[PDB]
């Protein structure tokens, strides 16, 4: 399986991007496997 | 070799992750990769550094990615969609709170491909990497940052 990289962009922030997305706060754990999950 | 944010391909051809070039070493998230050796042109770039973890790995040297999120101002996913150029959402950061700690944290919900996207602070540093996260229907990332 050829896995390869090809270059798309500079690392720049962009004045007029567009905005979205909330803001929640979580409670989670994370697993010796890199796994997140909820916590109660 | 060139500083800047890259797809990362398989093979027709597939995007399976993004990554970030900076200062000579290559950083995308394992679950990408798993560690495999990526072509480069002619070259080749051969693992050196990962953690499971973390959902970490970089290529060709030391992890160099060191900046962090502020906890207040709002952030820019760099995203490289899967057959699109390359594009800035900016957002409002949440926060998973874990026992070790706040991570930074964007609700926002983009396809698989863009796993490993960089997302950046209001100076243009990367602040982590995009696509490892948890589900509240809605998917919430993590701002994962490696350690320098
Ligand atoms: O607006 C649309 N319009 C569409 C119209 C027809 C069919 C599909 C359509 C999908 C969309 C949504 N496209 C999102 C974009 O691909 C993207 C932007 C920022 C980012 F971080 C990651 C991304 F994938």
């Amino acid at each position: 399986v050829d896995m390869y990289i090809e270059r798309a962009g500079d690392i720049t922030w962009e004045k007029d991007a567009e905005v979205t997305g909330n803001s929640p706060r979580l409670d989670v754990a994370l697993d010796e496997s890199g796994d997140f999950s909820l916590v109660e | 070799t060139t500083d800047g944010v890259y797809r990362v391909m398989t093979r027709g051809s597939t995007q399976v992750g993004v990554g970030v070039m900076q200062e000579g070493v290559f950083h995308t998230m394992w679950h990408v990769t798993k560690g495999a050796a990526l072509r480069s042109g002619e070259g080749r770039l051969d693992p050196y550094w990962g953690d499971v973890k973390q959902d970490l790995v970089s290529y060709c040297g030391p992890w160099k990615l060191d900046a962090a999120w502020d906890g207040l101002s709002e952030v820019q996913l760099l995203a490289v969609p899967p057959g699109e150029r390359a594009k800035n959402i900016q957002t409002l950061p949440g926060i998973f709170k874990t026992k070790d700690g706040d991570i930074g944290a964007v609700a926002l919900d983009y396809p698989a491909g863009t796993s490993g996207s960089p997302i950046l602070d209001k100076s243009g540093r990367v602040i982590g990497l995009y696509g490892n996260g948890v589900v509240i229907g809605s998917y919430v990332s993590a701002i994962t940052q490696g350690k320098r």
